[PDB]
């Protein structure tokens, strides 16, 4: 086990394998709540499949760092929080549906 | 009734039969680099600042002075017609003095202006 | 949720400026003439907004010109005079609109320089 | 060259000077007023005229890229100098 | 015929050829294009190798300055401005570096003017550049070389 | 640099440094004030031939911004993930 992450108030996980299961389990579950052709569920199930497929495949933390590609393990795991947080906020914002409304006829021509 | 298509840079305009190739470039808003035209004096063709490129045509025309043929497409950006401008430009300011510092016309100068532009 | 709000847009309280800066000025909406000392029509293209004059006088001190008014060199622009005319309104400002001048479109023939029996014949090139 | 008024004030190069009755010339009061001796425009009259003998002569000021942007003048006219637009020296075209 | 030099096969106004090209060429306006000159008016000048090319082709850009009407700016200072070159380059008063200098300006001159007189004060330009680079290369060593 | 020798022992000893070879005040290793003109070169543009200003525009050559969307797969970021930095070989630690 490592002594520190190196980041400042970021504490060692104990055990960040059983850790990022829950988590990505967690916001696959929240997915199932998003319509099912809304992108945000399409992309994210298949990025957090991904990221869930090499904690299972890599059992040294090392070793896993280096295929997830993101950080300290407890930073990967700090963002697997942050995109749980942020499913269930886009359950409530729906951002899937149509334009909520156009912009004036010409809001973005530049030079005016 | 009678308009003619040209095409400016790709882009179609109906004009009407006489206007010259420096006309059919205003009614898509370009203006044509020019020193002896004036629209209120007959037309001279003399300073060649206007020398403009006709889509496969091998020789540069005096936009002022060419009457528009059906069909021609005016490419007023290409290479051979920005190169015609800097040839031109260059004869112009080869004999011309060093005086904008003492010259009124400073600031207000198309010679000045046209040098940096084309 | 959205309010029906059903009155002319108004901001002179809200902008800060003074009484005398609001109801005294006359804004002026146009196209710039060109300049008639070069052929350049590129300073044509848009609405201008500026205000009336208003008096400079000469420093006692170095002669140069003074000035009480602030909006002496406030100049907008404007896409449209549509644009212009409600930037005035909601500001409070009295203005007059003055119509774009385009120039006419002219028939050119450089042959009229050589005609057979017209005026237009040119005696020299 | 610096004269001086009938008050005494010293007229400047520009031909600035108050007139009687001006307040403002009480800045001047136990004071003076600056105002330039040398008058560029008796100095560059004593420079003599130059002979040349070729019908257009050019002029950068001297000193090379010290000097001033190089013009050409015409000789052309015998009733009078050819000058230059930026230092004043003169030059006649000889015969 | 072994002293020949140079051949301008249809008045000033067209390019030289060197005596190679003369062995062959046939006299008439297609055969003439193919040489990179042209049939003319079918006045041949003839040159030996007594004469001096780059004072002969200057002499004909004089020629053109003073016969140019000034109506139209590329001609008007442009062939002034070759004459000039030119001028130099018969002293060998110039660097290398202004022959492909001196090609830009004719191309400038060419095909921009009101008239053909334009172009008829590029062709001779053009022709001596083509076939005779050595020769100006040569002159402005020489002068370099006397000059230090 | 006229610091005794007893002084330059003091000084140096108490700063636990050689002190006289990195002296902090200059003397004759500077420049001097009169210096050769300089001949400076000329930049690339600098030719006369083969230069025409339209193939060497920089400003001409900046266009407009490509429109993706308008209101008028694989998962994507917005660059590949940053690679991880490695300790300095000249000193990891301070
Ligand atoms: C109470 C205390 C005061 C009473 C005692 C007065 C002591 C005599 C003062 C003489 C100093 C001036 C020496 C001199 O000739 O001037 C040089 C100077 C020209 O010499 P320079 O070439 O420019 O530089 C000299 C050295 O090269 C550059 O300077 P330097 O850094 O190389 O030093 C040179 C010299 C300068 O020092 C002295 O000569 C006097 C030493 C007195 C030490 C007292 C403590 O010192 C030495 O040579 C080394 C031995 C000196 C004792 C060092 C002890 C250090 C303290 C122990 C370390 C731990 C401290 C805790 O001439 C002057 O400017 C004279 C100006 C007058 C100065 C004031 C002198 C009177 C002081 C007040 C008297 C009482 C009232
Ligand atoms: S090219 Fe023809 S029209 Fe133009 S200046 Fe020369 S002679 Fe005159
Ligand atoms: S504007 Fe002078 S040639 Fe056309
Ligand atoms: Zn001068």
């Amino acid at each position: 086990l490592k002594k520190t992450t190196g980041l400042v108030g970021l504490a060692v996980c104990e055990t960040p394998h059983e850790r990022l299961k829950i988590l990505y389990t967690k916001i696959l579950d929240v997915l199932g709540h998003i319509p099912k052709n809304a992108a945000y569920r399409k992309y994210t199930e298949q990025i957090t499949n991904e990221k869930l497929s090499m904690v299972k495949a890599e059992p040294d933390v090392k070793k896993l760092e280096e295929r997830l590609q993101g950080g300290q393990i407890e930073e990967v795991i700090l963002q697997a929080e942050n995109e749980l947080s942020l499913a269930r906020k886009m359950i409530q914002w729906k951002p899937w549906e149509p334009l909520v409304e156009e912009p004036p006829a010409s809001q973005w021509k530049w030079p005016i | 009734s009678n308009l003619i298509e040209v095409f400016v840079d790709g882009q179609s305009v109906m004009v009407e039969p006489g206007t010259t190739v420096l006309q059919a470039c205003e009614k898509v808003g370009m203006q044509i680099p020019r020193f002896c035209y004036h629209e209120r004096l007959s037309v001279a063709g003399n300073c060649r600042m206007c020398l403009v490129e006709i889509e496969k045509a091998p020789k540069v025309v005096a936009a002022c002075a060419m009457p528009v043929m059906k069909g021609w497409n005016i490419l007023t950006n290409s290479e051979k017609t920005k190169k015609a401008r800097e040839g031109v430009m260059e004869f112009l300011l080869a004999n011309h003095p060093l005086d904008c510092p003492i010259c009124d016309q400073g600031g207000e100068c198309d010679l000045q202006d046209q040098s940096m532009m084309f | 949720q959205l309010i029906t709000v059903d009155e002319k847009l108004d901001i002179t309280t809200i902008t800060g400026v003074p009484e005398e800066h609001i109801k005294t000025r006359k804004a002026r909406i146009f196209v710039p003439a060109r300049n008639n000392m070069q052929s350049g029509v590129n300073n044509t293209k848009k609405w201008k907004m500026e205000f009336d004059t208003r008096e400079r006088w000469e420093n006692p001190l170095m002669g140069w010109a003074s000035t009480a008014d602030p909006l002496s060199n406030l100049v907008l622009t404007f896409s449209t005079k549509e644009d212009a005319v409600a930037f005035a309104e909601k500001n409070g400002w009295s203005y007059d609109v003055e119509e774009r001048k385009v120039p006419k479109p002219k028939s050119k023939s450089y042959g009229a320089n050589f005609s057979w029996n017209k005026r237009t014949r040119v005696s020299t090139k | 060259g610096v004269r001086t008024s009938p008050t005494g004030e010293k007229v400047t190069h520009t031909g600035q000077v108050y007139d009687d009755g001006d307040y403002r010339k009480v800045r001047f009061v136990g004071r003076q007023k600056e105002v330039n001796e040398n008058f560029a425009i008796d100095l560059i009259a004593e420079q003599p005229v130059s002979q040349v003998g070729s019908r257009v002569i050019s002029c950068d000021g001297g000193g090379g890229a010290l000097g001033h942007p190089r013009v050409y003048i015409n000789l052309d006219k015998e009733t009078k100098t050819g000058t230059c637009g930026y230092c004043g020296l003169q030059f006649r075209q000889q015969h | 015929w072994d002293n020949l030099l140079a051949v301008i096969p249809g008045g000033s106004s067209t390019p030289l050829i060197p005596k190679s090209v003369c062995e062959t060429v046939l006299m008439d306006f297609d055969a003439l294009i193919q040489a990179q000159t042209g049939l003319g008016t079918a006045a041949v000048i003839v040159m030996d190798r007594s004469t001096d090319i780059v004072k002969a082709i200057a002499r004909l850009i004089e020629f053109y300055k003073h016969e140019s009407c000034g109506q139209c700016t590329p001609c008007r200072e442009g062939v002034d401005w070759m004459n000039k070159v030119m001028a130099r380059f018969v002293r060998g008063d110039a660097r290398p570096a202004e022959i492909d200098s001196l090609w830009e300006i004719s191309k400038q001159i060419e095909g921009h003017t009101i008239c053909a007189l334009g172009d008829g004060a590029a062709w001779p330009v053009q022709g001596l550049i083509r076939h005779f680079r050595p020769e100006l290369e040569e002159r402005m060593q020489q002068f370099a070389q006397q000059h230090q | 640099a006229s610091a005794t020798r007893f002084i330059q022992w003091l000084r140096n000893w108490a700063s636990g440094r050689d002190l006289q070879a990195k002296l902090q005040l200059r003397y004759q290793e500077i420049s001097k004030r009169t210096q050769p003109p300089p001949k400076l070169p000329v930049g690339p543009s600098h030719k006369l031939s083969n230069n025409y200003y339209c193939t060497r525009d920089g400003r001409r050559e900046a266009m407009p911004p490509s429109i993706v969307m308008s209101s008028q797969k694989k998962a994507v970021s917005p660059a590949p993930p940053i690679k991880r930095w490695e300790l300095s070989q000249d000193e990891p630690y301070l």
